[PDB]
């Protein structure tokens, strides 16, 4: 399996920057495994306090990836998706506002990013430099308030 | 022979850089006491003689 | 032995010069005393 | 066999022979060294992005790359640290008997598919998959005795006439250097950048 | 029996290791300055430890080779890593020139430096050995509690460990938090100026870090173009507000209209262990105190910690963990097949048993000699316990 | 040179009005000091399955014979060598072994006093020697300080 | 492109960026309300900027 | 847009440099081209397998990826096992002309 | 210099009439096209690069 | 004739074969090691059968008088010294020691 794996990659190489851009960006995966689940494991709320979603959610965040580094673990697929901050447009309000989609979408990926600003005293420094210390601008944001 | 063999042999089986450790003086002693016996069973009564 | 590597060869050699000494030693007595006892048992 | 070889003593002197002659062959042949690779398989993702601090670059590279690297044999544990320096390394620790040469082809076939997550200046200064049981044999200092050559001129000149000659020697699997080469600095003045409106 | 219970004894009191240390010729001396300081300090540190090796200990040492800005614990400016080379051995002394003489003359002067914690030590043979004493730790952050929460428990846990007399020397191989400095971009006032946040993003970026721009070819080669602040725009806090970024209209606004600077505390380096963010809590079991028994009294610590961090042992102690009492085992079985030839060979059950009480009377001699002497039961003692035991058992 | 703008009187906005252009090195944040003077460091590693001893001996030589076009004042000063260490240590062992054989002879020459009978375990030695190489090379082996303790 | 930037953006899911959840790098996405990409005129709701 | 002697002083002597010294190495072949392509031949022993020789080259060529340059490591390196062996050679004609 | 020494060796062997069909495998140097584009007057113009 | 025509070019160019001709070159190195090493074996195993070191050397005298006819009925023929007649000097050295 290992020089099939080996030998699919090297061919798949050549090919990815020939698929669409958002393909890339999600990423395409070469795994040695086959179709048969050997354990299907359900995780079930007996409280009810935790939603479906939240299920999915702490699974798919706690549980699925230590899982998957578990050795002879080829795949482990999951019925469920993590938390994603969904923005449900309307575009009633948007033709209100003359805004665009697209404006929306700008506006995100600008007002939303981690920016390396560096150091205060990098190397150069000028010389009898009083500290090195890191710089940190606008990081990720966490609630769904700050994205309103 | 074989308890020579017996003494040396299980330090191989462990595990970890200890046991590579323990297995490179397991496997070159136990091939040296292998080669001795077959020539002091061959070799040596040949000279003897 | 001094000079380099000489923790593995001290090491090695007095484990080695202990060991031999005690067995050549002890065991030119105790072996035919073992074996006198477990003969004469018969067990 | 014993009395076998007492009435044909020939026989066991050819066998000697063969044996010396097999044994001297072999001493020819076998390599030397001071240890052997005693160690299990790590490997390490290293990940530079300039200017970066420890959160964002936890934040944009150390987690993207820990997210991906899934489906690995004989993954004993994965420890990763994210510097304010601006350098990124993730540890896979492999058990013991794994081939190193798999070891390292995996973790970089896990690694293609994370590369595009990663943010550009990442993608561009390179994400290197190493092993970390490299043993440096030497570690040579080149030092201007005149004092004509500054300490980046040392190393420019070390990492373009020297580093390469003897990296093709055949027993010198990798050659690290100590010394940044030259590259084009650029350094801004925001006086004068205002002052044209740029 | 008297001489079964002396090695006992013996075997009880011989400290364990995996490999001797040995004059390799050099040795390594490492420099810490407190978080928050320049390479220009470390540099007069660095002077400072090579004027010592080049004054007191010159009839040993060869060549000293200081590397500024990168070393153990992770590269930065106020760490140094120096390579220490020594004369042949013949040329230095013995008796007072031997590498660990050296080193523990060095550990004496290096303690009496306020300045930074610089340590002299011998590298040793593997670097996946580690002291015998020693143990790795990870305490984890399971519940997501935050890098603050992972602080405070991982403060506690030291006050804890400290408190404990079964376990020396512990402490976290990471770095301390250090302050850092916050920039507020009010986006609501900057877009209200007309300036755009990509703009100013790209101004900090490309301004106070680096920039990989492009490459250009020297000399037949090619290298890196970089695009950075002048040194003297790139210091202090206010030094933001010397920046003017451009608005729409083409006019320059200035960075103090739209931005504001304030100091934080953040992790220098950040660790995670298996994807859990984690601190690497590295202790020593104290003498006479079996490595397992350290182990169970970490992991009962951790048990006192509030909910959320758990424990997972790394390196040597989870290779300890996972090999347990294999050897005994293995040594059983070796001496059931023992057992089982000697009976073929003499054709009796009882006769093997001669040969194997003649086991004791070789290794005992191996143990006091080894104790006398002052070694430990490295690999190479069992090594060469085993031999004179299959010599005896031959006999 | 490079030109950011020209402006509509002809006049023009370059590079090096609006900065300040040098060669300089990508990376400032090493400091390598050796002897108290500037200068820079290049380790070299092994490749598996060679020689370290050879590996060392052939990159010295390579770096002296680059060491005749070297600007004036540039030397090469080696901080950190292993091959002293494992040159030792195989001396020392096949001086032990040699004088076990030696010993051998001295013993075997005292107590049964015959000199053919002590050739006779002088000769067996030797090929069980070789023999444990042909072994050691057999299965991938190496001549380590473990293996030649 | 804004034409069909609009379409595959408000009747598709578009993977904007990522965010902060509790130590974790959660993805953001953006797409139309479901009353408003159930029936086949729901195009018509939409407008472009020239 | 690299010429012959630019693309063989940065890229090909470059992917020589660390792939030299490779286990079972008989010779390199290197063959730079003027439209900006960059190819390396390595002629391993005989009996070697090929698989192995191949994860060893892609292993070996990961230490210097870095110091190619930005283009061609945004351009991918390829490493694929090569030979001349070629069993037939069919040639397509229409007996028509209609194609 | 390799391609004065490349013809001479050509033409050594050809002279000589022990060998037939030597011929260098590679291609000889061809003309090339440099197309120079003045930044500045590009500039002054209002073209972009 | 080719090795003896590069050097009457400038100094300073050499010469290295590849392909076949490394390949050759390399017969032609180990030949003699083949042979040399073949009739070793050959005389050690014979010793060891009649347990002697005369029957052997008596019985090994005998190759160059096989080996002298097939070079005589190569160099009549006009065949060249190829790998075939390395393999093929092997069996005459194995008939010879026959009879």
């Amino acid at each position: 399996p290992d020089e099939a794996v080996q030998q699919v990659q090297n061919q798949l190489q050549s090919a990815m920057r020939k698929l669409p851009q958002a393909v890339q960006n999600q990423g395409v995966t070469v795994r040695k495994t086959g179709d048969t689940n050997i354990l299907t494991i359900a995780f079930v709320s007996t409280d009810g306090s935790m939603d479906k979603q939240d299920i999915a959610d702490y699974v798919a965040s706690n549980i699925q990836d230590p899982l998957s580094r578990v050795n002879g673990v080829g795949d482990i697929d999951a019925y469920g998706s993590q938390y994603s901050m969904r923005i449900w447009l309307d575009p009633a309000k948007l033709n209100s506002f003359q805004m665009t989609a697209k404006d929306v979408t700008d506006a995100i990926e600008s007002q939303n990013a981690q920016i390396a600003v560096g150091q205060l005293g990098g190397t150069p420094s000028v010389d009898k430099q009083a500290l090195n210390a890191t710089i940190n601008a606008q990081s990720l944001l966490q609630t769904p308030e700050q994205f309103r | 022979a074989m308890v020579l063999s017996a003494v040396f042999v299980p330090m191989a089986f462990f595990g970890g850089t200890t046991g590579a450790i323990y297995r490179q003086f397991s496997i070159t002693i136990v091939a040296a006491m292998v080669l001795s016996v077959l020539v002091a069973m061959i070799l040596t009564p040949a000279l003897c003689a | 032995s001094t000079g380099a590597g000489s923790g593995g060869q001290h090491a090695v050699g007095t484990g080695v010069m202990g060991g031999m000494i005690s067995a050549t030693i002890l065991a030119i007595y105790f072996v035919p005393l073992f074996f006198v006892l477990v003969r004469r048992r018969f067990p | 066999m014993a009395n076998f070889f007492i009435d044909r003593p020939i026989f066991a002197w050819v066998l000697a022979i063969l044996l010396c002659l097999t044994g001297t062959l072999a001493i020819f042949s076998l390599p030397v060294e001071q240890y052997p690779d005693l160690a299990p398989p790590n490997v390490r993702v290293t990940a530079n992005y300039p200017g970066a601090s420890a959160q964002t670059l936890e934040n944009t590279v150390t987690q993207v790359i820990e997210q991906n690297m899934t489906g690995l044999d004989n993954l004993m544990y994965m420890s990763s640290q994210s510097s304010g320096t601006g350098q990124a390394s993730v540890t896979l620790s492999f058990k013991a008997g794994t081939d190193p040469d798999e070891a390292v082809q995996q973790v970089q076939n896990q690694l293609q598919s994370a590369m595009r997550k990663l943010p550009q200046a990442v993608q561009n200064q390179g994400v290197t998959v190493r092993k970390t049981g490299d043993t440096n044999i030497l570690t040579i200092a080149f030092v201007s005795t005149d004092g004509s050559m500054d300490k980046q001129d040392i190393a420019d000149y070390v990492a373009s006439n020297i580093q390469d000659p003897l990296s093709r020697v055949n027993g010198v699997g990798d050659i690290d250097a100590y010394g940044s080469q030259y590259s084009m600095r650029i350094w801004l003045d925001p006086a004068k950048l205002n002052s044209f409106q740029m | 029996v008297l001489l079964l219970g002396g090695m006992v004894f013996l075997f009880l009191r011989l400290p364990t290791s995996f490999l001797p240390l040995e004059d390799r010729g050099m040795f390594t001396t490492s420099v810490q300055l407190p978080s928050g300081s320049t390479q220009q300090q470390t540099l007069k540190v660095v002077e400072q430890i090579e004027k010592y090796y080049f004054t007191h200990e010159k009839d040993n040492i060869m060549s000293v080779f200081a590397t500024v800005g990168s070393g153990p614990g992770g590269n930065g400016q106020n760490v140094a890593r120096m390579f220490i080379r020594l004369k042949d051995w013949s040329e230095r002394d013995s008796k007072t020139g031997t590498s660990f003489a050296i080193i523990e003359r060095a550990t004496k002067a290096f303690n009496q430096i306020k300045e930074a914690r610089v340590i002299a030590s011998s590298p040793p043979a593997i670097s996946g050995l580690g002291s015998s004493a020693g143990f790795d730790m990870e305490l984890q952050d399971h519940a997501g509690a935050g890098h603050d929460a992972l602080m405070a428990a991982r403060n506690q846990l030291l006050a804890l460990a400290a408190e404990n007399p079964e376990l020396t020397r512990v402490r976290h191989n990471g770095l301390d938090d250090s302050p850092q400095l916050q920039i507020d971009i009010d986006q609501r006032k900057a877009q209200a100026l007309g300036v755009a946040i990509d703009d100013i993003n790209d101004t900090l970026q490309t301004a106070w870090g680096s920039s990989y721009v492009n490459d250009f070819m020297d000399r037949g080669r090619v290298k890196k173009v970089y695009v950075q602040a002048a040194a003297p725009y790139r210091m202090l806090p206010d030094d933001i507000n010397l920046w003017y970024v451009r608005n729409k209209d083409g006019g320059m606004v200035p960075f103090s209209a739209f931005a504001t600077s304030r100091w934080e505390t953040g992790s220098p380096r950040l660790e995670r262990y298996n994807g859990y963010s984690a601190v690497e809590i590295v202790g020593e079991a104290a003498p006479g105190v079996s490595t397992g028994t350290a182990m169970d009294i970490m992991e009962s610590l951790v048990k006192q910690l509030p909910n959320g961090f758990g424990l997972e042992w790394t390196a040597m102690s989870y290779q300890e963990r996972l090999s347990g009492a294999q050897a005994p085992a293995l040594y059983a079985i070796s001496l059931l097949v023992v057992f089982l030839c000697l009976a073929a060979l003499y054709e009796s059950w009882s006769v093997p048993f001669s040969v194997m009480l003649v086991v004791p009377l070789g290794v005992i001699g191996a143990l006091l000699a080894t104790w006398m002497r002052g070694l430990e039961n490295d690999v190479y003692f069992q090594v060469g316990l085993l031999t004179v035991i299959g010599l005896s058992a031959k006999n | 040179d490079i030109t950011l703008r020209v402006n509509q009187d002809g006049s023009e906005v370059r590079l090096g009005d609006v900065a300040t252009v040098e060669m300089g090195a990508e990376k400032y944040d090493y400091l390598s000091r050796f002897n108290g003077k500037p200068a820079s460091g290049l380790g070299v590693k092994l490749a598996s399955g060679a020689n370290e001893m050879a590996t060392a001996e052939l990159v010295l030589n390579r770096l002296d014979e680059l060491a005749q076009y070297f600007p004036h004042g540039l030397e090469y000063k080696v901080a950190y060598e292993t091959t002293s260490f494992v040159k030792a240590s195989i001396e020392d062992v096949v001086k032990t072994l040699l004088e076990a054989i030696a010993l051998v002879f001295l013993v075997m020459y005292l107590f049964l006093q015959n000199f053919r009978a002590t050739l006779i375990p002088t000769i067996a030695v030797p090929v069980v020697l070789m023999g444990t190489f042909s072994v050691l090379y057999a299965f991938g082996y190496s001549v380590n300080t473990l293996t030649m303790f």
